[PDB]
């Protein structure tokens, strides 16, 4: 099972941390996981808010519904859930505020369906799995 | 003096607050603290490495300008973490 936290990074910070994306991964991992003193956590949260963009919810909804048409999917407001053809896998997409969360199982096609919509919306999505230490840009 | 560097940094933050947007001031500047002034070097404590890096990269000129406007002197600005 894969679990990605995906943020839309501002251009200025993407550029600044080009070739140093591990530092952004560590910032995000500190917010989601690391046991930080309350004040360190609050600074980290403020920083994350600053360097990221709000998810364009209505734009995402439109693009998702077009791409998933006649796929095994359902929508529950900001949650999309899909099952791949021929029983090959499953994935959940959740969008809220500045964060997208994806959970996937089976073939890597499962998350790829969502990543393909995202990468056509912007080159600036950074997807990170804090369980497996897999992270990177969704490259168009 | 110990109280004197606090005064200088508080004055510089108050001027910086009149220059920057609220999100930039609150995110990057507001939690900084004076650490030391020795020779030509003013050392400022940033709350974490991420902040240290961005302050060094983006705000050193602004801080140096602010200190120059307040004192008439050029101070080298350095950032450390706790």
């Amino acid at each position: 099972e894969r679990h990605y936290y995906t943020y839309l990074i501002k251009e200025e910070f993407a550029n600044h941390y080009f070739g140093r994306e591990s530092v952004m991964f560590e910032l995000f991992q500190d917010y989601h996981w690391t046991s930080l003193e309350k004040q360190q956590y609050e600074m980290t949260e403020k920083q994350i808010q600053y360097i990221t963009q709000p998810i364009p919810i209505l734009h995402m909804h439109q693009r998702l519904k077009m791409n998933l048409n006649k796929t095994d999917y359902r929508q529950l407001d900001y949650i999309y859930r899909i099952a791949l053809p021929k029983a090959k896998g499953h994935a959940t997409f959740m969008m809220k505020e500045h964060m997208i969360e994806i959970v996937a199982s089976g073939d890597y096609e499962a998350e790829t369906i969502f990543f393909e919509v995202l990468r056509k919306v912007s080159p600036c999505f950074l997807a990170m799995d804090f369980n497996s230490k897999r992270y990177g840009w969704l490259n168009p | 003096a110990m109280e004197n560097i606090l005064d200088l940094w508080n004055q510089a933050l108050a001027q910086i607050e009149k220059k920057l947007s609220k999100p930039s001031f609150e995110t990057w500047m507001k939690s900084t603290k004076a650490h030391s002034l020795q020779g030509d070097t003013l050392t400022i404590t940033a709350p974490n490495e991420f902040a240290r890096d961005w302050l060094e990269s983006r705000y050193l000129h602004l801080i140096a300008d602010t200190i120059y406007e307040l004192t008439g002197e050029e101070l080298s600005i350095k950032f450390v973490i706790p």
